């Protein structure tokens, strides 16, 4: 079988805190 | 290499060590020689963390 993720597999690219900031 | 003791320089064996300092994204690691410590706040200061 195969299935569809929707919005899955997002990890914090590294340390360094951060707040409201649509960071790219 | 067939090394032999009667070889002109530039054909004698040299031993090499390559140190490579890397900085991933951890919290810290090895360094030079520590010194002092303390911790001042509420004052313009010159700091090293």
């Amino acid at each position: 079988a195969y299935t569809n993720s929707f919005t899955r597999g997002v990890y914090y690219p590294d340390k360094v805190f951060r707040s409201s900031v649509l960071h790219s | 290499y067939g090394f032999q003791p009667t070889n002109g320089v530039g054909y004698q064996p040299y031993r090499v060590v390559v140190l490579s300092f890397e900085l991933l994204h951890a919290p810290a690691t090895v360094c030079g020689p520590k010194k002092s410590t303390n911790l001042v706040k509420n004052k313009c200061v010159n700091f090293n963390f």
